[PDB]
């Protein structure tokens, strides 16, 4: 009664047998906004049901060689269901979130992925290698959306901070050998009772191979990682017509 | 009446679950007596690190240990003790001479963000609240105390920003100046928590505008407004040359702190302000290395 | 923005065009904070 | 309340008088835009001959909702309907009704 | 205290001051569906102010010829707004709506506006003009969302049903002399507590000149009439992509 | 603990606000004593028809009247009376020598928008919920009595409509069947209210399947499945040509009747079935014509 | 019960049937002065009727150019009736205020004054245009009286400063298609208890048109503008010959 | 044109949620907007000079 659980929202049901428990960042499941907490003054939408669900957003391959990838969050789900809509139609968004990442094996496989939260994760860029230029990394490496984006320096989260102490952070391992899914549900991080879901990221969701994949050939070599994840108590408020950025 | 799925519908609990407690902790826990144990069923050192939780294991349970009562303060380990030391964020120039400042005044766009020892400490947590002492330290470049008169202006964001030692905004009417001699002991003052976020953020993933989001405007992300201050203008007083080249070194002390969300420590080199660019091939480890994992 | 949602409409014998004024304020839950100087104004010759 | 200059156009200094009011005329089309401008305050553009603009100058930041009452001045006779609408922050101004 | 009005729904404010009272189809308010009354299982949204909110869809040119024209309801808001996405998104719909029809003159104008719903407005042809012909109307004519659609034989509602009797239906009328807007608002009327807002249209509004529009010439000669509209106790369920038709 | 606009959020109301009541009128309304009256402030014949009522004015305020006591029925009026009347909605064929229905057997797809007497009276609604009893008038077209048996049987839609005379569904083991000779009464039967949808539906503006909606299939606009209850076959039982050609008339007589929204009565000739198409060049009048408007 | 109203002071009564409510300076009738605000110790004269009714002091005619125009008032009332002598006879002087201000015109024409009184209004001058000569406003133009005086910069009401926010004023619109009359009740304002009617004019009143006058021509092109207005609780001390300035 | 500004509230344009605004409006009072010191005047005392 641990290692099997079911994660249902809005009307979907995620199922899994080798689970490793559940993660609850900073130890706090997430709220809608208090009414002493909040300024905007217009009542806002919780469409509940058709936001609150499971959408399975991308699958990557993991490979002998795999960096390791991340999504930044608000964002990976604009553009996809009722979610998007309310995101773009709406200026103010808040929301919590359940993200599994799930990936399996056979018991003759091995390997370990690092899955973590970090908030407001910002992005570097290698200044132009020899440091001296100011480069900025580009709309399309902040906020990629879905199909998420490849780390190149993880060492580093490409942002200069070690990863090694990325477990400071809500996070999770998927280790084959042991399970085969990552389970973290994520509160509404900010430092505001709303903000806008097109230009905040509230935080970002690491994959990272730490103990590379391996296997003795002739064993099935497309190892994929999915990523599936539910908004949660989702308000919008600040109607408009919709905008996409 | 009702349609009861709107009854039972939890939508607008606005009090978080918690699932954790603040609990006393003055000193370091004590060590309690522990004897031999050879039982099936019951593993403390066993874990599973997949879990994302850190091993609960105790001392207790890996070796017989003794009773120890730890009276080791945990004081000096809170934010405040550990933040609350003045530090240097800013240096001003003001030389006869030269390309930076002449003409006798200068604008520092307040941002910690340009001494890494400050800012490393700070980068630890992703936000912060606080007030914060201001103690700016003045004298020439040689560390040579001169009778000189200066005036410090803040100047918060939409008020006039002076363009001359004459400037008419130095009437500070309304903006909080400070007169000081170099003479007297380093001006210092309190300042508060403004900012319209309820917290600095070091880090703000994301764009400050709505706009299209070019290659010219990637200057804009990580930029947050909530944390642009305003600047702080200092000149000396007159209408003639300094007579005297200066510097000014801002210190600051921050006090009733807050802070959320630990990140990890900054591993490379700093490169530039509010940007945690870094060099591409200069990726340094995170610290020593050795010849082997058999040898010290 | 605003749009004319019918139209200005008129009988024979009166202005075919008319003006509209504006007159704002803040409403009660409305407070500032933080004071500085008004940038807007800066006179220029020291006041005679 | 304090005359907001939506009209902040003319600048013949005999036609300053102007800017107190923008005009409003039989259309011919349908959803016609009037007249457009930014909510904000404290920014540069008509607000400033507001006594709201003006006293925000003094501060540095804000809060609240704001009222804009459009008083028409034609005559008896005239009538009409308006549709007049804010635009909350990430909407562009928007293109037609 | 009759004569002037002021309608508010979401974020927006409707306002008159040559109002004729305010029209209550069938004399009943939309409400929600009964836990008896429903079939549909899954737990619906119920979006509020994000959707229940007025949508100025169209104008019209009143001319001394104009004939009338009408618009099917469920049909004419998709597209447009949070509503619009989702009625797309869900399979089931149901909601009311407030409909205010607008069109002022000078006191020195004069024309009647008949401002009517009829539930379940089905058109018909001409049949090839001799009836000999089974030729039907295309979904161009059938639902033609905003914009409407203009009559080409009023006196039948182009469906072989005499006009003269359309008053049985919750209707208003908008005589310059007397008022400049008609206020019905519709429950929701259908023989199932949900249904597509794609392929059925509940209803639809008839805005027909009874009496023809004149005038002196001089006088503006743009007598435009707009349709203003809001969806009440909007509901949907049944949640899958986004389907146009 | 709530965020207040949930608590109120009035969301999820089942029941209608209503605005009116039904009351008892069992008969029609008495008159009672009027005078005169001279007043101010006070217009019963003043009304604003935009409203969209009907006047309210009462006879006692146009005129003095007497006082009279109505005691003349209104249950001539109700629904029951007004359609629990046989009428006919259906006409089969079944002729010796022909192109319509030879072999020996039809199939009709009950619907009775057929005929133009009931077909209106029905249309005054736009939905109805009833139940109804079907009889069935049987003879030869000269309307002759003959010694001859016959099998009706009602086909639910999904059931195998019967393909010829000794077809295998004349097995009717499931559905409902009658064996009548012509010789015996017409034969009547008891139907009720089936359906998927709370009521039967005259119009349908809408369309069934969710396609592209092109011109070919324009067919199905305003066709509502729900409608749709099946086909009512008849056959001579046997394996032999008839040996009379005969006619079935279905009569239908509804009972324990409910109808909603009434809608303005037909006004042109009817053309179709579920199609409300009218002649687009033989658009009469609602009614009769004079000379002008200022002579009878 | 408010577009109508009737104003009787003295031996005067003003009567006005499309009215707009009457505004009461900063809020506050106007009163005597207190037994211990005052420092003149000798008794005062309180005419009462004799001096406290309505003196209608002139008329001007609103042109489709006009810029405006103002009076300054402790002044304006002196050398006209038994108000005016003690006033000229007496040092001391104190006084509220009830100004009504006229205009009429049909349903057919359209424009809009704006009636405000501004305290302590020191009037200003161009200064030689360049602004460079330290020029001063002549008597002729700081203290009009009655005749009023014309604005030649009403944008700034030639005193440098914006006559769009006049309106922190006791002020009041006369709006041609919503009125025909402003009523303003101003009370006694000044830092001192008494002052000198001739040189101290404790506030002006200002008659400027933001929405220009117009009209087709045909109509009566005469719309006039007339000024009434009556002291209220005046009192006066420092008896002495009569003075004239 | 009576004179008087909109009395209009929120929550008769919109339908509003619930704010507990606890925002202060000490700054604001005269104290806190004057009582800020600001240079009234300047007088020169110099050697050679009119
Ligand atoms: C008198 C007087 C007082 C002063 C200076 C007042 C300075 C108050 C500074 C408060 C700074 O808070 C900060 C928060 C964030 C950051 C930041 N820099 C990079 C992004 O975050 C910098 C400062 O000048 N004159
Ligand atoms: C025994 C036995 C009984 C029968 C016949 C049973 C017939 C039951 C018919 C119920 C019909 O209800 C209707 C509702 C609507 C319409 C309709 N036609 C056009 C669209 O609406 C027709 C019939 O046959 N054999």
């Amino acid at each position: 009664s641990d290692r099997v659980a079911q994660l249902t929202i809005g009307n979907s049901t995620i199922t899994t047998q080798e689970a490793a428990n559940i993660i609850v960042g900073y130890g706090e499941w997430p709220s809608y906004c208090s009414d002493d907490d909040a300024t905007a003054v217009d009542k806002p939408t919780r469409p509940d049901v058709s936001v609150n669900r499971f959408y399975t957003l991308d699958t990557k391959l993991w490979e002998k060689s795999s960096k390791g990838w991340y999504w930044k969050f608000p964002d990976v789900l604009t553009e996809t269901g009722v979610f998007g809509q309310n995101a773009q139609f709406h200026y103010l968004y808040r929301s919590g979130f359940c993200i599994h990442v799930q990936c399996n094996a056979s018991k003759f496989h091995q390997g370990a992925l690092l899955v973590a939260i970090l908030p407001e994760y910002v992005i570097g860029t290698v200044a132009g290698g020899t440091g001296t230029e100011d480069s900025h990394p580009p709309y399309k490496q902040t906020q990629p959306g879905a199909d998420g984006f490849e780390l190149q320096h993880p060492y580093v989260l490409d942002a200069g901070i070690p990863i090694s102490q990325l477990t400071v952070c809500p996070h999770q391992w998927i280790n084959l050998r042991t399970n085969n899914c990552a389970t973290i549900i994520v509160p509404y991080m900010n430092t505001l009772p709303f903000d806008s879901a097109l230009n905040h990221c509230n935080f970002g969701l690491l994959v990272v191979p730490i103990s590379p994949l391996d296997f003795d050939q002739g064993a099935t070599p497309v190892i994929p990682i999915t990523i599936t994840l539910a908004p949660m108590c989702s308000e919008f408020a600040g109607l408009r017509q919709a905008v996409t950025q | 009446d009702r349609v009861a799925d709107v009854i039972e519908s939890s939508i607008g609990d606005s009090v978080s679950r918690a699932l954790t407690q603040a609990l006393p902790a003055p000193t370091g826990q004590n060590t309690q007596v522990s004897s031999h144990r050879l039982d099936t069923g019951e593993v403390p050192a066993l874990q599973a690190a997949e879990i994302g939780a850190s091993s609960n294991t105790s001392d207790e349970s890996m070796i017989e240990t003794r009773c120890v009562l730890n009276s080791h303060s945990t004081a000096e380990t809170t934010l405040d003790s550990f933040f609350s030391r003045a530090g240097l964020v800013g240096e001003i120039d003001l030389p006869l001479e030269g390309t930076t400042n002449p003409n006798g005044y200068a604008n520092w766009d307040i941002d910690i963000t340009g001494y890494a020892q400050m800012r490393r400490k700070v980068e630890l947590f992703t936000y912060m609240r606080f007030d914060a002492e201001f103690t700016f330290v003045a004298c020439t470049p040689t560390g040579q105390v001169v009778p000189q008169l200066l005036q410090y202006m803040f100047v918060p964001p939409g008020a006039p920003k002076p363009e001359s030692r004459e400037s008419l905004a130095w009437q500070t009417a309304t903006n909080p100046s400070v007169f000081v001699k170099l003479t007297d002991p380093p001006a210092q003052v309190s300042v508060p928590f403004m900012s319209p976020a309820s917290a600095y953020q070091w880090f703000y993933d994301g764009y400050p505008t709505f706009g299209e989001h070019k290659q010219e405007k990637d200057l804009e992300y990580g930029a947050c407004p909530n944390n642009m201050m305003g600047t702080f203008s200092v000149r000396n007083v007159g209408s003639s040359k300094s007579k005297y080249p200066l510097v000014v070194r801002i210190y600051m002390r921050m006090k009733h702190v807050r802070a959320w969300i630990p990140r990890p420590m900054r591993n490379q080199n700093y490169l530039f302000k509010a940007n945690p660019n870094y060099a591409g091939n200069s990726i340094k480890p995170t610290g020593t290395s050795r010849t082997a994992i058999t040898t010290l | 923005s605003i749009w004319y949602q019918t139209n200005y409409v008129v009988p024979i014998g009166a202005p075919n065009t008319a003006y509209i004024i504006a007159l704002a304020a803040a409403q009660k839950n409305f407070t500032m904070k933080l004071c500085k100087d008004t940038s807007h104004i800066l006179q220029t010759a020291s006041i005679q | 309340e304090t005359i907001l200059e939506v009209n902040n156009v003319p600048t013949n200094a005999t036609s300053l008088m102007e800017r107190l009011r923008f005009p409003v005329s039989a259309q011919a089309g349908k959803g016609e835009l009037c007249a457009v401008f930014r909510a904000d305050p404290g920014r540069d553009g008509p607000w400033q001959s507001t006594m709201l603009g003006q006293l925000c100058g003094y501060y540095t930041q804000w809060s609240g909702s704001l009222e804009v009452t459009f008083m028409f001045t034609g005559s008896f006779m005239a009538t009409g309907k308006m549709l007049i609408a804010y635009t909350p922050p990430g909407g562009p101004l928007p293109k037609d009704r």
